[PDB]
RNA sequence: AGUUGGUGAGCGAGCUGUGAUCCGGGGGUGUCCGAAUGGGGAAACCUGGAAUGUCCGGAGUAGUGUCCGGUGGCCCUGCCCUGAAUGUAUAGGGGUGUGGGUGGUAACGCGGGGAAGUGAAACAUCUUAGUACCCGUAGGAAGAGAAAACAAGUGUGAUUCCGUGAGUAGUGGCGAGCGAAAGCGGAGGAGGCUAAACCGUGUGUGUGUCAGGUGUUGCAUGUGCGGGGUUGUGGGGGCCUUGUGGUUCUGCUGCCGCAGGAUUGGCCAGUGAGAAAUGUUGCGUGAAGGUGAAGCGUCUGGGAAGGCGUACCGGAGUGGGUGAGAGUCCUGUAACUGUAAGCGUGGCACUGGUGUGGGGUUGCCCCGAGUAGCGUGGGACUCGUGGAAUUUCGCGUGAAUCUGGCGGGACCACCCGUCAAGCCUAAAUACUCCUUGGUGACCGAUAGUGGAUGAGUACCGUGAGGGAAGGGUGAAAA
RNA sequence: GUCCGAACCCACUUCAGUUGAAAAUGGAGGGGAUGAGUUGUGGAUAGGGGUGAAAGGCCAAUCAAACACCGUGAUAGCUGG
RNA sequence: GACUGUGUGGUGGAGUUGAUGCGAGUGAGAAUGCAGGCAUGAGUAGCGUGUGACGGGUGGGAAUCCCGUCCGCCGAUUAUCCAAGGGUUCCAGGGUCAAGUUUGUCUGCCCUGGGUGAGUCGGGUCCUAAGGCGAGGCCGACAGGCGUAGUCGAUGGGUAACCAGUUGAUAUUCUGGUACCGGCUUGUCACCGCAAGCUGCGGAGGGACGCAGUGAGGUAGCUCAU
RNA sequence: GGGAGCCCAUGGUUGUGGGUGAGUGAGUGAUCCUGUACUGUCGAGAAAAGCUUCGUGAGCGAGGUGGCGGGUCCGCCCGUA
């Protein structure tokens, strides 16, 4: 997955630019990571972005 | 005659009963159009007029607009 | 509920022409009845409005003829039939 | 859409035509398109046998005349108000106001 | 006083004035399809409720086939019960029906995705162009918006929009091209809330608190709700010197003071963004209407509005009709008037509903964190990676917090400005599928809409889609 | 996936047609004709893609990249007016 | 010079002239230009496989309509009936502008009216195949992709009727005769009773399956007949 | 039930009431029936419901139902030229 099940980060589009700076069409994807969650009592799976991750907003 | 506001002055059962007897009537003229009687055509139309104005009488009732009799 | 509903609003007209002058020899009636209405609703209604015994109902569905004319092609209306027997001697009359 | 100036039965004289200074009743009116038909003025054949009968003429062709000193003469007219009574169609009464029509060169 | 729409007449009616048709406003009915929603479906069709008295109510039949009406689509959400594997518990399951959603829409808005033909006389950077198209999603407008701003030595004081600055400074295979800002002139003109200290109000738990007081008096954490507070030559909390609208006269802090208190003043303030939102009375009216001036005579003509003669009205001589070119024949026009009604609407009064601070102080306490920055890979800024500020997305890394942070085109110092990481805000601006009135050195049937007529029709195509042509008798059908 | 040979499927030769009867056929013969056969109905694969016992074949009567609409009044140092 | 007369008629029936300014969708013979009308070829090619003849009728009009008689043609189809598709073309009466490759009194044309009858036939109310859709769900920046439980979907499975007669037009449909199936209800006989039954729910059986070939017993049919 | 030519007559391109008479034997013989039979065979030849029976992870349900012969009424929608 590209999107997080907290804050909704999602990709962004951009260009690879080559030396000779013929741009193409390309996309930057967070860095989602699939973990088990706690979340009141429920135990599932949520895509949750690193960033998230780090800064505690997710319940494991 | 072709019924008027005085339909207010009856009851459910008997305005009910004003419908049914307007339902034959029209029954009746249909059978004559068909059959080549009926040179009274204006009636043809004036019995459903009637019965629109009967329908008209119970809805107003049925919804409260004019106190039920 | 308000619109009672008339056993006569399924009977609408009574076909009249050579074959049902000549089905009325057996005592078979040919009636315009509401394209909605089903044999056995058709069966109801008679016996309800004539006072007849009703033996067999019988119903086809009639296309409308299409003519072609200014303003380009009009189409007639649709209309089911209903093709009631009636018992031995019970006859209807239809005027 | 209100009515028009010129109804049936009144006594008009036609001041434009074929009829100029002709008199007669107005027999009917079509106000959807404004002509009226007075009696024994536009004589023609409808359909059907022969029909000799009036034909409708614009209603601006004609004028309501009066009788003043026993001269007929053309008149326009105006519209008074005056204070009447409708019933509405349960039976009821209440006061309303109404317009009258007189002729001009009378008061 | 006529009337039962049009293409396109006579029957049989209603109005025969018991006032219709008609006109405005408000209701009633509204088959079937369509988000389509009981289930299915080839849109406008089909088919239903396990057995019980039947899904519920009614009608009908000896009874079943039948009829009429109601009910139940899905998703989100509120409330109640239950709680799996399993222990907590959750998922789930069963109720209830609390609210919301679905789909449509011409243009305009915002956020995101994003071409190519083309130009560069080739072409790849660049251009076209963030255009076409596409996705999401509004509102009557949207967005923006109350300085972590500009300025440059004084100063300006939210935002948006218009004109300039200026095709300038710049930028650019320095090619084709692209292209500012400050300042100034205008349109329009609001500022308000919050987080945090600090104080009132329960649960992972007391053993120290003159009237009073108990191993606790009310003692310790951190909640949900109240106040309080909202700024920058810093502010706020705290600590105090005072001040609350005159009080019936309640508990607490110290028999000082604080707060609840109550008809009553009240500067005020109000249906606004403004921590909010509930009746009665004062205006002209839009939708319909009402009134609405004043010419005859002759002549020629099928016909007079034309000619000739001669009068009138004009707050009305703008038009359009009428048998030919009408100010006075018709419709109207000028002017005035009515509007009952509206969900009426706008504004006023009343009701009704809601409510103060100033001065000193700095010991202390608070001032929005995975944020700002930094690195890196991209995007937007005149700026195409550069001396690269400012701003933005992905990935890493990661601060101070007032003696502080940020900006002033690398960066540092000083100086000046400002106080980000919370929110809401009218007006000036954009637009017309529509409604009403009006206009045109605009078209006049090969034109003007594709369409003056059965026109998105006939017709063509499996389909998306493409897409015509045909107006004129006369004053009157006579 | 035998042989001869109708239906059926095919399309080798020839003649005719070639403003045709027909935008691919007709006459005469010809190949397969129990098989890798043929055919009906419904369905699946879609455009830089499909499918192809492979010819760049076929994908709604012109396919070395279908058709329709849109960018669009593309561009054309060329031709015409 | 582009052009023109304030000359004079005709046609026509409602506008428009001169002066001086102002504004242009302001001038056509060419674009294998666009639309319409009409010539040229030309009364020319063609009239789409074929066998018609005659007598009579109808009629304003007959090779081409009707009737009859001869004759010829098809006959694994030039017959009969379905499916797909078409949609009123079907029947009766009236019609001859158009359409029909000629004529036309005729028509699959036009006009008016009429015509299609099912418990059993073919579909639905039953079943699934391929495939489609798909509660939740998983996947995917968005748009969307896939798919569970399910729910659709015949070209298949399941499913009770035949012969005769009748109309200008319908017929396992109507009528006659004789059957069958499912309900409801009723009469009678027999039988049940943690322990009737009914409905759900599934288990199993069954439905349930290829191709090729020969033979046997039959019947339809056909042929012949003192 | 169907099935020819004889009838005062009909009505004269017509249909009515009587007049219908026969029904057998042999030969031949299927692409149909027994028959999804039988034999051969590899390439190994749908699904589900109806149906029969079995219980009961569900409810209903009264001591009332379920069976076998007989009687009455009900049997829907679409197509049908
Ligand atoms: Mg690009
Ligand atoms: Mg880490
Ligand atoms: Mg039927
Ligand atoms: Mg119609
Ligand atoms: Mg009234
Ligand atoms: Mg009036
Ligand atoms: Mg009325
Ligand atoms: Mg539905
Ligand atoms: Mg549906
Ligand atoms: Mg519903
Ligand atoms: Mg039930
Ligand atoms: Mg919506
Ligand atoms: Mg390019
Ligand atoms: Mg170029
Ligand atoms: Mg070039
Ligand atoms: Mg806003
Ligand atoms: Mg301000
Ligand atoms: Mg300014
Ligand atoms: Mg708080
Ligand atoms: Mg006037
Ligand atoms: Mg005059
Ligand atoms: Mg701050
Ligand atoms: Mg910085
Ligand atoms: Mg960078
Ligand atoms: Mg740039
Ligand atoms: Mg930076
Ligand atoms: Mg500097
Ligand atoms: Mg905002
Ligand atoms: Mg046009
Ligand atoms: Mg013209
Ligand atoms: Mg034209
Ligand atoms: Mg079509
Ligand atoms: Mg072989
Ligand atoms: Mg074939
Ligand atoms: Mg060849
Ligand atoms: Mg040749
Ligand atoms: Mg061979
Ligand atoms: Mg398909
Ligand atoms: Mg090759
Ligand atoms: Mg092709
Ligand atoms: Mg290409
Ligand atoms: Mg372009
Ligand atoms: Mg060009
Ligand atoms: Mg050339
Ligand atoms: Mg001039
Ligand atoms: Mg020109
Ligand atoms: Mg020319
Ligand atoms: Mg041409
Ligand atoms: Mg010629
Ligand atoms: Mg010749
Ligand atoms: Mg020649
Ligand atoms: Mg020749
Ligand atoms: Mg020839
Ligand atoms: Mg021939
Ligand atoms: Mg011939
Ligand atoms: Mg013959
Ligand atoms: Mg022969
Ligand atoms: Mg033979
Ligand atoms: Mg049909
Ligand atoms: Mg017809
Ligand atoms: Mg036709
Ligand atoms: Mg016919
Ligand atoms: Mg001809
Ligand atoms: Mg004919
Ligand atoms: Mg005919
Ligand atoms: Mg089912
Ligand atoms: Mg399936
Ligand atoms: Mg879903
Ligand atoms: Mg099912
Ligand atoms: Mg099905
Ligand atoms: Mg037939
Ligand atoms: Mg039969
Ligand atoms: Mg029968
Ligand atoms: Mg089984
Ligand atoms: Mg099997
Ligand atoms: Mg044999
Ligand atoms: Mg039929
Ligand atoms: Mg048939
Ligand atoms: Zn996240």
């Amino acid at each position: 997955a590209a999107v997080c099940d907290i804050c909704a980060k999602r990709p962004g589009f951009g260009h690879n630019v080559p030396w000779s700076k013929k741009k193409t069409n390309r996309r930057w994807s967070p860095n989602i990571q699939r973990v088990r969650v706690v979340e009141n009592g429920t135990h599932k799976r949520m895509n949750v972005c690193t960033s998230c991750l780090k800064a505690g907003r997710v319940s494991r | 005659k072709l019924s008027a506001a005085e339909l207010r002055q009856l009851s459910g059962e008997e305005l009910r009963n004003k419908v049914r007897e307007l339902k034959e009537e029209l029954f009746g003229l249909r059978f004559q159009s068909a059959t080549g009687q009926l040179e009274n055509t204006a009636r043809l139309r004036e019995v459903r007029k009637d019965i629109a104005r009967v329908y008209t009488v119970l809805q107003e009732r049925n919804l409260n607009i004019v106190d039920d009799p | 509920e308000l619109k009672i509903r008339d056993p006569r609003d399924i009977i609408l007209a009574p076909v009249v022409s050579e074959k049902s002058y000549g089905l009325l020899d057996q005592n078979t009636y040919t009636f315009v009845v509401k394209p909605t209405a089903n044999k056995t609703e058709i069966k109801i209604a008679i016996e309800q409005i004539f006072g007849v015994k009703v033996t067999s109902v019988n119903t086809m569905n009639r296309k409308g003829k299409v003519r072609r004319t200014r303003t380009g092609v009009g189409k007639r209306p649709d209309t089911k039939r209903a093709i009631v027997t009636v018992a031995e001697g019970d006859r209807i009359d239809i005027f | 859409m209100k009515s028009l100036k010129i109804k049936k039965g009144d006594r008009v004289k036609v001041i434009a035509g074929n009829d100029k200074g002709a008199i007669g009743e107005v027999l009917s009116v079509d106000p959807a398109r404004e002509r009226v038909v007075v009696e024994g003025v536009n004589i023609r054949k409808h359909h059907g046998g022969i029909i000799s009968s009036e034909a409708p003429i614009h209603v601006s062709n004609v004028q309501l005349v009066t009788k003043i000193d026993g001269k007929d003469v053309v008149t326009r007219v105006g519209y008074r108000r005056v204070d009447v009574t409708k019933r509405r169609p349960d039976g009821s009464e209440y006061a309303a106001q109404r317009s009258v029509r007189y002729l001009k060169k009378e008061e």
